[PDB]
RNA sequence: UAGGGACGGUCGGGGGCAUCAGUAUUCAAUUGUCAGAGGUGAAAUUCUUGGAUUUAUUGAAGACUAACUACUGCGAAAGCAUUUGCCAAGGACGUUUUCAUUAAUCAAGAACGAAAGUUAGGGGAUCGAAGAUGAUCAGAUACCGUCGUAGUCUUAA
């Protein structure tokens, strides 16, 4: 027996009433069940009897506070195969001041989002740079990728030096 | 002169904030049995001296913990601390009740007084490794006055442990083992290996010490090492100072010709 | 009837340490740490050593007597990943699959609590 | 900078439910400024408990000049004062914890709008000059 | 519905000192177990049968204040997030309190600090902390006076 639980923001309930039951199919073909709570704003998921794979509540969990941390339900629904999984960095502790550290944030978003779409397609991730932090779904090498890009663009240099570098690696993988 | 309760009052009101004076006049009321009237004294010196002068408050709370470490009591020096806190800045404060304390003679409240600076002036800077390094040579134990302040130098930073290291083995030269000094300035010259500015102070502390076959002979090697001839021709001249200070004519002109052969190249 | 080890399971990036004490911790029963059941130096952290040290870590779990586990999965934490790595799954999965009945999953990875990296 | 002061009426009459005498407001002002109370606390304190709107309206004049006419002056005016014993409170917090920088920035403040009043009383001459910050 | 000052209940991650707490990290001690464990796209330097890595119990160190944390707050700006206490301060509001033009803007000068020194070759003319030399004081490496090393000068990181 095992159950957890995240509690979300309140302006998301019109959208997880909406795409609720498509993730009761996508558990309950895990036989794992979900509520989710309106009036506390939660939702949690618990492990039932017909459970035979433990790991899936773990993968249920990320689903679930990725549903809270505002990630769309096809996008978000990928956790539940193996292949794939969350990753939340911390850069609010990097630089003090706000100007830089806004600068140096929307330096990692990039002009018209085309650093972030870039790291997007090279890492094979989802990311979303969101307040002072950047959450991102992948396949573990992606998340490790997304790390080093992320956090060596909170210091000085310039993250398309890694798309750069990202590009070199993939077309010198491929001999 | 002035040292009484009467003419001490009387007689001030040309310099009232006379701080040496304060303290002579509160030091002779202690002297003669007024200990109420001296540390009114004491007092109110800071208070008839200026406000923004804050020397005078500091010299006349050191006055006030000096008549409390000889007639006085720990409670009173704490307070002439946190008035020493309430004259200056609050590191300066504890290292006067540190000194009030090696004045008092009680070598745990002294371990206490560094151990309180090593934390948190240690952490701070160097100032307390210093202050470790003279209570624990006070003590006469070098292996943990060179640990304290190795440790006080961990949680400080690394940039000036050079010339803490260097300060290290001029203490340890000058009342310390000469062999710990002579490590202690290879690891210097170690640190600073592009510097000669840890190869000079071993040379003086050596000279200082009357280590004239070591100084000499390092500072020759320092001479015809890779130096201009202005650095060759200043450490073998201060090289063939010590070495005709300890009576060597020939080695004395062997660095210059150590000299000579490092500067033409 | 069932008694019970912990897992302690690590699922790092580059390893994965499947390590089964006893109830308290201070005895540790078969550690079979993943870069050891294959080594090509890349799959240490791979889904397949991960359910190969998971599967002799249960073997020599029910030659001692161990029939039930309360598991504990730890990611690398500190000022670091702190997510799981590929063999997190794996290792509790083949622990489950191989006879070994599992209870209470648990984080206990270290959030590092304000952490130092200025 | 914000719109916070006090509303005088366009009354200067007695407020008519004022049955007090206009003699015993002069006698009860001088009771608390010789019993030793700032001209402000003599202010409000009539106005509370023994309510009168302000004195300038129910009295003859304002009670700085009550105080002056009955023999009862400040050495020194009243906002000087607040902001010398200001400055030198901050001043001996200062001359305490050494480090507390923005202390000394208000102190250069308090010391700057000394000087600006101290100016104006001796154009006017209310206290005379050779009066030099102590 | 110019300005200043007092009062009142306050407000704030504004400041200074002291105190308290937190869990990481690093190191050490004690076990349990055994052969690998870091790290990488791979590897390697490194750590390792006086037992590493992991696990449990502690202790010490220096930091730092996870989430909560916001187109929110405070500060003249740089900036400021643990508790508690002290020291002063500031702002908005309330005011039928007080003074009575006490006012606005900026040429010199300063405290602040976001505000700096990452590794190497080279010239040292001057200066020069570090080190040492004579008197002041129960106690004086500062004071006064000099020899003297890096540095102060330059170039890339």
């Amino acid at each position: 027996e095992s159950s957890f639980m995240t509690l979300f923001p309140k302006y998301r309930e019109s959208y997880l009433k909406t795409i609720w039951n498509d993730v009761t199919r996508a558990l309950d073909k895990h036989n794992i069940a979900c509520v989710l709570d309106l009036v506390e704003g939660s939702m949690t998921v618990k492990t039932t009897r017909k459970t035979y794979d433990p790991a899936i509540i773990l993968k249920a969990r990320d689903l679930i506070k990725l549903l809270a941390r505002s990630v769309p339900f096809p996008q978000a629904v990928k956790i539940l195969q193996d292949d794939m999984a969350c990753d939340v960095i911390k850069i609010g502790n990097f630089v003090t001041n706000k100007e830089r550290f806004v600068k140096r944030r929307q330096r990692l978003v990039g002009p018209n989002g085309n650093t972030l779409k870039a790291l997007e397609l090279l890492t094979k991730c989802y990311i979303l740079v969101q307040g002072n932090t950047v959450s991102a779904m992948g396949p573990f090498k992606g998340l490790k990728e997304v790390r080093r890009v992320v956090e060596d663009c909170m210091k000085n240099i310039h993250p398309i030096y890694h798309i750069k570098e990202l590009m070199i690696k993939r077309e010198l993988a491929k001999r | 002169a002035p040292e009484s309760v009467a003419d001490f009052e009387r007689l001030l009101i040309g310099n009232p904030n006379s701080s040496v004076v304060w303290m002579n006049y509160m030091a002779f009321q202690l002297q003669l049995s007024e200990i109420e009237k001296a540390r009114e004294l004491a007092e109110r010196a800071l208070k008839t001296i200026n406000f923004r002068e804050e020397a005078e408050k500091l010299n006349i709370w050191i006055a006030m913990l000096n008549l409390e470490n000889t007639f006085g009591t720990e409670e009173t020096l704490e307070e002439v601390f946190s008035r020493a806190c309430q004259y200056m800045d609050s590191y300066t404060i504890h290292t006067k009740l540190l000194g009030i304390y090696e004045i008092s003679e009680k070598f745990d409240k002294a371990a206490e007084l560094f151990k309180a600076t090593a934390k948190k002036f240690g952490g701070e800077k160097v100032s307390i490794w210093v202050s470790w390094g003279d209570f624990l040579i006070s003590h006469n134990e070098e292996q943990e006055a060179r640990t304290i302040l190795g440790n006080a130098l961990k949680a400080l930073p690394k940039r000036n442990h050079i010339e803490v290291v260097r300060k290290f083995a001029q203490l340890e030269f000058a009342k310390g083992d000469p062999e710990r000094g002579r490590s202690l300035f290879e690891g210097l010259v170690a640190d600073a290996p592009k510097r000669i500015d840890l190869w000079n102070v071993y040379v003086d502390q050596e000279v200082k010490a009357k280590d004239k076959k070591k100084v000499e002979d390092l500072f020759e090697r320092i001479i015809t090492k890779k130096i201009t001839r202005k650095q060759a021709k200043f450490f073998f001249n201060k090289w063939l100072q010590f070495e005709e200070s300890e009576g060597d004519e020939k080695t004395i002109e062997y660095v210059k010709a150590k000299a000579t052969e490092y500067v033409a190249s | 009837s069932q008694v019970f080890g912990v897992a302690r399971i690590y699922a790092s990036f580059n390893d994965t340490f499947v390590h089964v004490t006893d109830l308290s911790g201070k005895e540790t029963i078969a550690r079979v740490t993943g870069g050891m059941k294959v080594k090509a130096d890349r799959d240490e952290s791979s889904p397949y050593a991960a359910m190969l040290a998971a599967q002799d870590v249960a073997a020599k779990c029910k030659e001692v007597g161990i029939t039930a586990v309360h598991v504990k999965i730890r990611a690398t934490g500190g000022t670091r990943t702190k997510t799981p790595g590929p063999g997190g799954q794996a290792a509790l999965r083949a622990l489950a699959r191989s006879g070994l009945r599992i209870g209470r999953i648990e984080d206990v990875t270290p959030v590092p609590s304000d952490s130092t990296r200025k | 900078k914000g719109i916070s002061s006090s509303a005088i009426p366009y009354s200067r009459n007695a407020p008519a439910w004022f049955k007090l005498s206009s003699e015993s407001v002069i006698e009860q002002i001088v009771k608390y400024a010789r019993k030793g109370l700032t001209p402000s606390q003599i202010g409000v304190l009539l106005r509370d408990a023994h309510g009168v709107t302000q004195a300038r309206v129910i009295t003859g004049n304002k009670i700085m000049r009550i105080l002056k006419s009955n023999g009862l002056a400040p050495e020194i005016p009243e906002d000087l004062y607040y902001l010398i014993k200001k400055a030198v409170s901050v001043r001996k917090h200062l001359e305490r914890n050494r480090k507390d920088k923005d202390a000394k920035f208000r102190l250069i403040l308090i010391e700057s709008r000394i000087h600006r009043l101290a100016r104006y009383y001796r154009t006017v001459a209310v206290l005379p000059p050779n009066w030099k910050y102590e």
